[PDB]
RNA sequence: UUGACCUCAAAUCAGGUAGGACUACGCGCUGAACAAUAAGCGCAGGAAAAGAAAAUAACCAUGAUUCCCUCAGUAACGGAGUGAAGCGGGAAAAGCUCAAAUUUGAAAUCUGGCAACAUUUCUUUUGUUGUCCGAGUUGUAAUUUCAA
RNA sequence: AUUGGAUAUGCCAUAUAAAGCGCUUUCGAAGAGUCGAGUUGUUUGCAGCUCUAAAUGGGUGGUAUCAUCUAA
RNA sequence: AGAGCAUAGCUGUUGGGACCCGAAAGAUGGUGAGAACCAUCUAGUAGCUGGUUC
C-alpha cells in the first residue's frame, strides 16, 4: 500500500477553481468569512494569535451585532468561546467593529400588505 | 399473578346509577364538532367579510397531558379515568394524582363511553374544570355521589393486593 | 515535612506489644545491616538481601522450635500453594 | 476505632485427609409477607398549592387567536370565492 | 404532562406494578408470533422521545430474541428485514425474562406522504438511509462499533505516503 | 454483635478506575498471597478519599490498600490504618507479575511468612512508622481464617538509595532463598496523620 | 482595514474577567415538579424485592447489614448510601402515618 | 480491456463522446451585474478583487503574494465610532450609491392602520383619553384583545401617520 | 334486537414498496494460515462514513466533523517490536431538529377519495382549491432545545 | 431548445399577523435494563451473563478540591 | 571563539518478493463423489541446488 501524489498538481488546481466558482456564484462578496483572533492554548504557543472560529456572543453583544444577523453578514459565532480576559473582548471586538467599517450591505425588498 | 393495589384499583369501578348520571352531565358540556365549529367560524367569516364580544366556551376537558396538567394545577374538579386503558401505566398514576392534589376522582367503565362524549373513538380521562351557574348544583350532587360512592366506598381494596 | 515529633507520636500510638512473642508477630528484625552499593547489579543486590534474609529465616526457625511451634512444613500435608505451578511449569 | 472484628455473615468462611494440624442444604429464612398492602406514605396529605408557579398567559383571558387565524382566512377565502356562503349554500 | 410520569415509572424497573406487568405482558408476547405488528407502543414515552409520533408512517412492530453480538441490534435487523419497504427509525427495550429479550422496533414508511411532506422526517426518505440498521447507522449499531466522541473511543497508518519531491 | 472472632488484623484491597493488565494482576497476586483480605470493587469517585474509612468500617478491616491509577500509566498504592492512623503514599515500579517465567518460589497459599525490615528502618522516625505499619498489615495475625501455620516464604525490605524493594523468597532445607515472585519498589511520596486525611507529616523530597 | 496579521504578540498586559453560568452547568438542579413527580412514582410503584430487604434490614436495626446489602446489589458505596438515606425516609414517613 | 469495454470496441455504434475538456478556464461571474460588467476573465479571482476595490478575505494570506513591479484600554474600542471607509475604487463607488439609493427607495416603514385597527385604537382612545396607555390596556371590555401598553402605544403612532 | 369501541379475519379491493445485478472507492457482522489480513456474509451512494463536544487542556486558554503536513518513528506498551494523541501549520467551513413544561378562549395538524383549476424536461411531471371520509387527544400543529 | 441565481417592473398579498434587540417584585421541564459494579471472552472499545442507579446529579481530566463537558 | 543544513552522486548496510530458479505447506471458499479435484491468501520456502550477460 503506497499513496502517491501524482495528483498533487491537479489538486491545487481544482481547489482553484472552487474558489472561482464560488466567486462567480457570490460576485461582490468575500470567498472567506472573517474569523476571531484567539491565542493557542498552550504555554508554548499562547504569546502568538492565530485565527479563532468564530466570535463569541459576548464579543457580539458588545460590538452590536446580534447572534442572529451575524451569520447574514458573514460573521461567524462560536456559542463554546468565552471571553475570560478582557484582552480577548478588545481585540476581537475592535475586529467585528473594523468589519462592520468596510462593509457595503445591499438592501433587500420586502414585502409589505396593502392593507393595514 | 397477584395483582398490584396500583393495578388492582382498576378492577372497583364507578356503579350503574352514578355513572349514568355522570355522563348526564358531561353530555350537556360536549366539545364543538369539527362541522359545528366550521359552521360557527365561517358565521364570523361572512361578519368579517361584510362588516363587523363573545364569551368563554364551557366544555369538558380531555386528552391525558392536558388533564394531568389540569390536576397539577388543582384546575379540575372532577376526573373520570377509563378502566381498561390498554398500557395501564398510562393511568396507573392518576388515582394517586388526583389524591394528593384532592380532585374528585372515578373510575367509569370503559374507554368507548369517555371518548363517545369527546366525539372520539376513545378518551382514557376526562375531567371538568368549569360549568355554568345553573350546573354548580348538578356537579356537587355528582361530586358527592362519587365521593360516596366511589371514594366513601372501597377506600380499603384500594390498597389491598387483589387477583390471585 | 518529616516532622520527627509527629512520627514519633504516631510511632508511639501504633506500636506493636514489645512484650508480643516473634512467632505470633512473625516479624524478623536481625541485627545484619543489608547494603549493597551496587543497587542496578541484580547479583550484588540479590545477595546481600539474601544474607539478611538467610539470617532472619534461621533465627525465626530457632524461635518457633524453642515455642513449639511447627516451622517446616510437612511433605504429607498437602495445602494451597500461593506460587502457580503451571507458571513454573 | 473499629477493633478489627469480623461479622457473622461475611462471603469468605473458615473450615487425602486435611488432618495434618491446626490453628448444600434448602434452608428457608423465616415467614415473610410477599404482598404488603399499599403504603401512602405521600399522598395521605392533600397539597393545597398548584404545582406550577409559572404565571397565567394573557392568552386564556382572550378570544382565541389561531380561530381568528382561520376566520381572517375564511373570509378571504369568500371573498375571493372559493367558500361558498352560507346563504349561497341554503339557496344552492 | 404525564410523560414525566412515564419516565420515572419506567426506571422503577422491577417494581410491584413493573414486575407484575413485565411477568404479564411476557406471558402475552411469548403466545403471538416471533415478529408481530404492535398496535400501539407498550411505552408511549420512550417511543415518542426516540422519534416516533402517532400518525401514518409511522409503524411499531416487537419482536423476541433469545438472550444467552448485541441483542438490539439484532432486533433491529431482523425487524427491518420483515418489512423491507419501511426504513428502522430506533428501538427501544420494552420486556425480558429468563430465556427472551423483547424489543419494539420504529419503522418509518419512506413512500407514505404524510412522511415525505414533513421535513422533520423527510432525510429518511433519501436512499443513503436504505437499511441503515444493516450498516450500524442507527442508535446501537453507532455505540456497537465504538463511534462516539472522546478518549474512550489504520489503512491511513499500513499505506507509505511518497511525496512527489521528497 | 459488633464483631465475631475477632481477627487481630484484616486488609481492605480497593481500586480506581483506571487500572491496567499489570495493576490488576499485581492486585490479584497481592490478593492471593493475602489470606485475610477482603477485595472489594472498584471506588467510584477518585478524589473523595473519605469513603475509604467508611468502607473499612462497614468490612470491619483495619487496614486500607488503595491502588489508584492516574494517567492509565502509573500505579500508586495507598496504606493506613482504618481508625485515624497514618496514611502512606507509595508509587509502583518495576512490575514483574506471575506471568513471567524468571520466578520459581514455592510458598502455601496462606502460610505465615517471616517479615525481615532493614536496620535503616530505624534510621528516622518515618521509617519506623512505615515498618510497624507494614508488620502490622503484611504479617498474617494467627487465628486468620484460611490462614496455615506452617512457614513456607519470607518478605524481605530493602532499603536501597532511599527506596524500599520489596522481595519474596523460598525457604529451601540444607537457607537458599528462592524468590516467590512478588518483585517491586516501594518508593515513598508521603505519609499522613488521618485515614486518607488531615495534614501531611512527613514528605519525602 | 480588515486583516489578521497572523504572527506572535498581542501584549503581555491581562486583565481577568468574570464569566456568568452557562445553562448546561444548571444540569443536576432538582426542580419542584420533578421532585414531586418522583414522590408520586416512588408511592404508586413498589418496591424492588431487594428495596424490601433493605427496608425490613433498617427496620431492625441491621443498619451494616442493610449498607453491605445496598452495596452488593447497587455496586458502589455512594449509590448505597444514597439508597439507605432514601428508604430511612421512606419508613419515617411511613411511620409517622401507618 | 474490461469485457464491458471490449464490448462498445467491438460494436459498429459509436461512443457517447461528450467534449468538456478545457482547463485555464475561469467560471463567468453571474450575480452582480456591476461586478460582471467591470470583471476581467482572464485575471484570477485575487486580482479582480484588488482591482475592483474589494476583499477578496477578510484574514491572512496563507501563501507570499505576487511582486510584479519594484514598489519604491477597553473604554475607547467599545464606545469609539469609526465613519465608515472611503470608497478606493469607481467600482466601490457604483456599489455603495446603488445600495443607498435602494435603500432610500425602499424605506417606508411605517405601517397605516387597517379598517379593525383604526376601529380598535378609536373606541379605546375617546373613552380612555389620550395620553394614558397603561389604563386603556387594562380595560377588559373595549380592549379585548388584551394588547399591552406598547401595542396601544404603536396603534396609536400608526395612527398618526 | 341495534349501536359504539376493541380484537381477530378475509378480499384478483384501491394506491405503493422490497428482492436481483454491479461493488474501484463506503459502512457493517465476521474471520484463518501467516492481521484486527485473505476469503465468507450483509448494506449503500456519487461519494460513503463522521459531525455541531457527557471534546481538549492546565494556557494570555482552545472550540462540530473530515482530510493533508507536523507532532513522531516521539510518549506509552513491551530489549526488540508495536505505535498514537493534545498543541501547531494548511484545505474546507454551516449549522441545526426533537423528547421532556396545558392551544385548552376552542386539533390550530395530517393521509386518502371525489370534483374543479393549474402546472410540466413530460398529454408521461408536479401541485393548488373545495367537499367528504379517515388518522389523531394513549397527542397531530404552533412554541422551546440549555448556545438557552 | 432547455433550464440557475438575481435584477427591474406590474398584479395579488388571509398584517386583528409574525420576528430581532431592552428590561425583569414571574418561571425555567433536559432522554434508565441506561450509567455503573462483578464476572467471562473478543479486541480501552464491543458483547454475553448476574445485579442495577443519581439530581448541582452524572461523565472525563488536573489534586495528589478545582477545571471542563452535559451521554443513554 | 560554534559548523552545520539542504540536494545530488558513490559505497556499505538494514527492510521490504529484494539477483533469478528449484520440495510438499497450511488456511479460506467451492466442484465432484474417507480420499480426489479446482481457485485465491502466496513472490508462505529452500542455512542449500543450479545459473547469473562487454
Amino acid at each position: 500500500y503506497v499513496k502517491t501524489w501524482f495528483n498533487q498538481p491537479g489538486r491545487k488546481l481544482r481547489r482553484r477553481q472552487a474558489r472561482q466558482t464560488k466567486a462567480a456564484k457570490i460576485a461582490p462578496r468575500p470567498v472567506e468569512a472573517i474569523r476571531p483572533a484567539v491565542k493557542p492554548p498552550t504555554i508554548r504557543y499562547n504569546m502568538k494569535v492565530r485565527a479563532g472560529r468564530g466570535f463569541t456572543l459576548e464579543e457580539l453583544k458588545a460590538a452590536g451585532v446580534s447572534r442572529r444577523v451575524a451569520s447574514t453578514i458573514g460573521i461567524p459565532v462560536d456559542h463554546r468561546r468565552r471571553n475570560r480576559s478582557e484582552e480577548s473582548l478588545q481585540r476581537n471586538v475592535e475586529r467585528i467593529k473594523v468589519y462592520l467599517a468596510h462593509l457595503i450591505v445591499f438592501p433587500r425588498k420586502a414585502g409589505q400588505p396593502k392593507k393595514g | 399473578l397477584k395483582v398490584p393495589p396500583a393495578i388492582a384499583q382498576f378492577q372497583k369501578t364507578l356503579d350503574k346509577n352514578t355513572a349514568t348520571q355522570v355522563f348526564k352531565l358531561l353530555n350537556k358540556y360536549r366539545p364543538e364538532t369539527a362541522a359545528e365549529k366550521k359552521q360557527r367560524l365561517v358565521a364570523e367569516a361572512e361578519a368579517v367579510a361584510n362588516g363587523k364580544v363573545s364569551k368563554k366556551p364551557y366544555n369538558v376537558k380531555y386528552g391525558l397531558n392536558h388533564v394531568v396538567a389540569l390536576i397539577e394545577a388543582k384546575k379540575a374538579k372532577l376526573v373520570l379515568i377509563a378502566s381498561d386503558v390498554d398500557p395501564i401505566e398510562l393511568v396507573v398514576f392518576l388515582p394517586a394524582l388526583c389524591k394528593k392534589m384532592g380532585v374528585p376522582y372515578a373510575i367509569v367503565k370503559n374507554k368507548a363511553r369517555l371518548g363517545t362524549v369527546i366525539h372520539q373513538k376513545t378518551a382514557a380521562v376526562l375531567a371538568v374544570t368549569e360549568v355554568r351557574e345553573e350546573d354548580k348544583n348538578e356537579l356537587a350532587s355528582i361530586v358527592s355521589a362519587v365521593d360516596a360512592n366511589f371514594s366513601a366506598k372501597y377506600d380499603e381494596s384500594r390498597r389491598k393486593w387483589g387477583g390471585g | 515535612i518529616n516532622n520527627t515529633v509527629a512520627l514519633e507520636n504516631i510511632y508511639e500510638r501504633i506500636k506493636y506489644p514489645d512484650d508480643i512473642s516473634f512467632v505470633e508477630n512473625q516479624a524478623v528484625t536481625t541485627k545484619e545491616p543489608i547494603i549493597i552499593e551496587n543497587v542496578e547489579d541484580d547479583l550484588a543486590r540479590e545477595l546481600a538481601f539474601y544474607k539478611q534474609g538467610v539470617s532472619s529465616v534461621k533465627a525465626a526457625f530457632a524461635k518457633l522450635r524453642e515455642a513449639n511451634v511447627l516451622i517446616s512444613r510437612p511433605h504429607d500435608y498437602f495445602a494451597e500453594m500461593l506460587k502457580s505451578d503451571d507458571h513454573m511449569e | 476505632e473499629i477493633d478489627a472484628g469480623y461479622s457473622s455473615d461475611s462471603s469468605t468462611e473458615d473450615v487425602n485427609l486435611y488432618i495434618n494440624y491446626d490453628i448444600q442444604s434448602e434452608i428457608p429464612d423465616e415467614n415473610f409477607d410477599p404482598y404488603p398492602d399499599y403504603d401512602d406514605f405521600f399522598t395521605n396529605t392533600v397539597r393545597e398549592t398548584p404545582l406550577s408557579s409559572a404565571p397565567e398567559p394573557k392568552r386564556r383571558f382572550a378570544p382565541s387567536k389561531h380561530e381568528q387565524k382561520r376566520i381572517l382566512q375564511l373570509a378571504y377565502a369568500i371573498r375571493k370565492g372559493r367558500i361558498l356562503t352560507s346563504e349561497q349554500r341554503a339557496e344552492r | 404532562g404525564a410523560y414525566k410520569y412515564l419516565e420515572e415509572l419506567a426506571k422503577k424497573k422491577q417494581s410491584d406494578v413493573n414486575l407484575f406487568l413485565s411477568r404479564v405482558r411476557a406471558w402475552e408476547y411469548r403466545q403471538m408470533n416471533v415478529i408481530h405488528r404492535a398496535s400501539r407502543p407498550s411505552r408511549p414515552d420512550k417511543a415518542r422521545r426516540l422519534g416516533y409520533k402517532a400518525k401514518q408512517g409511522y409503524v411499531i412492530y416487537r419482536i423476541r430474541v433469545r438472550r444467552g453480538r448485541s441483542a438490539r441490534c439484532t432486533a433491529e435487523e431482523r425487524v427491518g428485514r420483515y418489512c423491507s419497504n419501511l426504513r428502522v427509525l430506533n428501538s427501544y427495550w420494552v420486556n425480558q425474562d429468563a430465556t427472551y429479550k423483547f424489543f419494539e422496533v420504529i419503522l418509518v414508511d419512506p413512500s407514505h406522504k404524510a412522511i415525505r411532506r414533513d421535513p422533520r422526517i423527510n432525510w429518511i426518505v433519501n436512499p443513503v438511509h436504505k437499511h441503515r440498521e444493516s450498516r450500524g447507522l442507527t442508535s446501537i449499531g453507532k455505540k456497537s462499533r465504538g463511534i462516539g466522541k472522546g478518549h474512550r473511543f489504520w489503512l491511513r497508518h499500513n499505506t507509505l505516503s511518497l511525496r512527489r519531491y521528497r | 454483635s459488633a464483631g465475631f472472632v475477632p481477627i487481630k488484623q484484616k486488609v481492605l484491597v480497593l481500586s480506581s478506575r483506571g487500572v491496567t493488565y499489570r495493576q490488576r494482576h499485581l492486585l490479584n497476586d497481592l490478593v492471593s498471597m493475602m489470606p485475610h483480605s477482603k477485595k472489594d470493587s472498584k471506588l467510584d469517585s477518585k478524589d473523595r478519599l473519605y469513603q475509604l474509612n467508611e468502607l473499612a468500617e462497614l468490612y470491619n478491616c483495619n487496614n486500607i490498600f488503595f491502588f489508584e491509577s492516574r494517567r492509565r500509566e502509573d500505579l500508586y498504592l495507598h496504606i493506613a490504618r482504618a481508625p485515624n492512623g497514618p496514611t502512606v503514599k507509595f508509587h509502583v515500579e518495576n512490575l514483574h507479575t506471575m506471568d513471567e517465567l524468571n520466578m520459581t518460589g514455592n510458598a502455601l497459599k496462606g502460610s505465615r511468612p517471616i517479615l525481615s525490615f532493614d536496620k535503616t528502618f530505624d534510621t528516622a522516625p518515618h521509617l519506623k512508622v512505615v515498618k510497624e505499619l507494614l508488620q502490622q498489615t503484611f504479617g498474617i495475625p494467627k487465628g486468620a481464617r484460611r490462614s496455615k501455620p506452617f512457614i513456607d516464604r519470607v518478605c524481605t525490605l530493602t532499603i536501597a538509595d532511599g527506596k524500599i524493594w520489596f522481595r519474596n523468597y523460598e525457604i529451601r532445607e540444607n537457607v537458599t532463598l528462592i524468590e516467590i515472585g512478588p518483585r517491586f519498589v516501594m518508593t515513598i511520596i508521603n505519609i499522613l496523620e488521618g485515614s486518607f486525611g488531615g495534614p501531611v507529616i512527613y514528605k519525602n523530597d | 482595514a480588515p486583516g489578521l496579521v497572523v504572527g506572535l504578540n498581542k501584549g503581555k498586559t491581562l486583565t481577568k474577567r468574570q464569566l456568568p453560568e452557562r445553562p448546561s452547568r444548571r444540569k443536576g438542579h432538582l426542580s419542584k415538579r420533578t421532585a414531586f413527580v418522583r414522590s408520586i412514582v416512588r408511592e404508586v410503584a413498589g418496591f424492588a424485592p431487594y428495596e424490601r430487604r433493605v427496608m425490613e434490614l433498617i427496620r431492625n436495626s441491621q443498619d451494616k447489614r442493610a449498607r453491605k446489602l445496598a452495596k452488593k446489589r447497587l455496586g458502589t458505596l455512594k449509590r448505597a448510601k444514597g439508597k439507605i438515606e432514601e428508604l430511612t425516609s421512606v419508613i419515617q414517613s411511613s411511620r409517622l402515618a401507618h | 480491456a474490461n469485457p464491458r469495454q471490449r464490448n462498445k470496441q467491438r460494436s459498429g455504434k459509436p461512443r457517447l463522446t461528450r467534449r468538456n475538456a478545457n482547463k485555464k478556464a475561469k467560471a463567468k461571474i453571474y450575480g452582480n451585474f456591476v461586478i460582471q460588467q467591470n470583471w476581467d476573465k482572464h485575471a484570477t479571482l485575487r486580482q479582480n478583487y484588488a482591482r475592483l476595490g474589494l476583499l477578496a478575505t477578510p484574514n491572512y494570506v496563507t501563501g507570499g503574494v505576487e511582486k510584479l513591479y519594484p514598489d519604491p484600554t477597553l473604554d475607547d474600542v467599545l464606545d469609539k465610532e469609526i465613519s465608515i471607509a472611503p470608497a478606493k475604487t469607481e467600482v466601490v463607488r457604483q456599489l455603495e450609491e446603488e445600495a443607498v439609493k435602494k435603500a432610500a427607495r425602499q424605506s417606508n416603514k411605517m405601517l397605516p392602520l387597517s379598517a379593525f385597527e383604526h376601529a380598535y385604537i378609536q373606541r379605546l382612545i375617546n373613552k380612555y383619553g389620550t395620553e394614558d396607555f397603561e389604563s386603556m390596556a387594562k380595560d377588559v371590555k373595549l380592549n379585548s384583545k388584551l394588547f399591552n401598553g406598547s401595542k396601544l402605544k404603536n396603534l396609536y403612532i400608526r395612527m398618526k401617520a
